[PDB]
């Protein structure tokens, strides 16, 4: 009952991230405006979720099989091409890029990137490294590559347009993102808060 | 040439040492949470100045 | 008797002029 | 560490090509207007991509399994039949054809051709030759059949029409093309630029 | 053709690094003037090379067996010793040291170190660590132990002299450095620039 | 190159350029010798020296 | 009690190191006997600061 | 001797000539820690 | 497979200074 050993408690679950919002015409006036979501995939990034709760009770973690899922909340009569990739290096930031197609290319080139219209549902996988490294579960601190195993970026490629070849400007809400994960936590503890 | 060996070997060695003393803080100084932290000593090998490890 | 503590090796190499073929 | 041998470094990836644009009514006034995309499939045809970058670091290449993917950015309320074939001979040019249905036929006849509506997603495979020939990775030079292993042609078969049997004329943007490839590069080098 | 696999692309090559410049008498007045080179040995430390160009298209890397190679561009009548080593710790900095013998001794203390005359050629190996660790490719960021696997210091032990007792004073070029490397990159991507 | 003309095709099974020096070790200059298997890669378009090297 | 071993053992270990550079004094400075002494380095184990011995 | 070159001429630069290594073997006896 | 068509052979020879006796 009082064992001191440390084992990997791999456990599954699903959690709700946030609601997506395409940017529209007026607000989309540059390349950084096309970045709708910059959402770390660290277990402790979503407060009221189950993943972050559990994370708070372990020191280290490692995504065994994660996947960000998109669920549209819009009809088929609208169209907007998105791109979703999870960068395994959080310091890689596309906001510093000025060329838009260069940003789309560095997105598409990620081995786990997916493109789709904001009226469709698709799964954005996470790709796991090969060196067996474990990440930390607490809030982000002096460095970010210890905690965050990945960073989900959502892109608005084309402009939001209605039935015809006509654009929209009201910047409506498209859908919500969900996380379907299975993670392995290592060291039991309680992290400060 | 005078080349120096390119062999990376794990030199493992064992022994005991002495970290520090513990000072229980007492009723006067014990008026906070931080007051109840008596020792914060890293376990890095290079955190024990006097020792030979 | 920790072996190979700080070993160093020396090896010469003559440098003649006009190596001919 | 200083081996001189030459091996095939087969590696996978995906990359973003460009955004498609159906031509509409006013601009579609002949058979060459129905050719929306003339995009070589040489590894070094897409500058900011990963495929062209990698290509620049090898002399020869060979598509082992490539596929051009279409991702719509429009609703279901619009309709336009497209055709997508990848010609393994770049010198074959349909622009010289005047008859439209003849162009559609020589497209459909390609063994890897696919047809679909611009509101749907579909995969356009590349078909690889049988003689083991390798192609070159640099910019196109005196001849084109050494570099380009294929050429992606996109067609506008019918006219862009709205809900009813009514045509559109604003020449709206339909979607974007992506490349899902696995290629084998042969000779390590750096090509000039 | 859309495989979502992460596989290490172990691939070999060789690259031209820099023309080294032994310091002479005028410029060499103190100890840190004897550090001819301070060159990280991260894949992406050499802009125009091939290794860095490839690195740009991956997240990570790990030198499996790298080696720096010095090729002299001088005759044998000139004489000056050089000590070269690669500290696996990117942060350990000998520039702070004032005594020259102390610096040469902490150099010779490193395991993969070598000594040689700038008139002959040798090879400076990189001794890879044991904890299967991977390193990132992008431009060095907040910390360096995440990115750099080593740092190549090239040292001037003696004074530059020629046929006669004349002590050269012009800080002339002695040779050229070449990297004969073998590394495996893991996660396809594009690093910004 | 005279026998070449008597056939219509060829393929080097094993080729290796060999440098025969004529200078002593009292002169120095670095050289790079590579055989490019694509005759259409011309470095003369390269302006940068280190890029060429 | 926590007694520390009373065993005196001869720990012998071997390796090379680096003493210092030699500076021949030349005609200008070589005008005396002391001028001809280029190195005065003790061989005590604790006379080599940088080394690990 | 005087420092001299190819010719029978002496040099006056007070130059450096090389380095010295110590290939040693030592036996230490009594564990302790010396102060400093 | 005409053997020994245009064979060439290389053989070096060091040229040191002051060969002493
Ligand atoms: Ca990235
Ligand atoms: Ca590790
Ligand atoms: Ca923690
Ligand atoms: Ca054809
Ligand atoms: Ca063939
Ligand atoms: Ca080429
Ligand atoms: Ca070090
Ligand atoms: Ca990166
Ligand atoms: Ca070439």
């Amino acid at each position: 009952a009082r064992s001191d050993v440390n084992a990997i408690t791999v456990l599954n679950g699903s959690d709700f991230l946030t609601t997506v919002k395409v940017r529209g015409s007026n607000n989309l006036i540059d390349s950084k405006s096309r970045i709708l979501v910059k959402q770390p995939i660290s277990a402790s990034s979503f407060l009221g979720t189950r993943i972050s709760g559990l994370s708070q009770f372990w020191e280290r973690y490692r995504w065994h099989k994660a996947a960000v899922r998109y669920v549209p909340a819009v009809p088929n009569t609208l169209a907007c091409q998105l791109i979703g990739y999870i960068d395994t290096d959080p310091l890689d930031d596309p906001n510093v890029i000025l060329d838009v197609d260069q940003l789309l290319r560095q997105a598409t080139s990620q081995v786990g990137a997916r493109q789709w219209n904001f009226s469709d549902t698709t799964t954005i996988p996470l790709i796991v490294r090969r060196d067996d490294q474990l990440y930390y579960t607490g809030q982000d601190k002096e460095n970010v590559r210890f905690s965050q195993q990945g960073v989900f970026y959502l892109l608005q490629v084309t402009t939001l347009l209605n039935i015809s070849g006509e654009a929209i400007t009201n910047d409506l809400i498209s859908g919500s993102l969900y996380l379907d994960w299975v993670c392995g936590f290592s060291m039991p503890q309680i992290n400060p808060s | 040439r005078s080349a120096r060996s390119d062999v990376n070997a794990i030199t493992v060695l064992n022994g005991s040492d002495f970290l520090t003393t513990v000072k229980v803080r007492g009723s006067n100084n014990l008026i906070d949470s931080k007051s109840r932290i008596l020792v914060k000593q890293p376990i890095s090998a290079s955190s024990f100045l006097g020792t030979r490890i | 008797t920790v072996p190979n503590f700080n070993p160093i090796v020396a090896k010469p190499t003559v440098a003649p002029l006009q190596t001919n073929i």
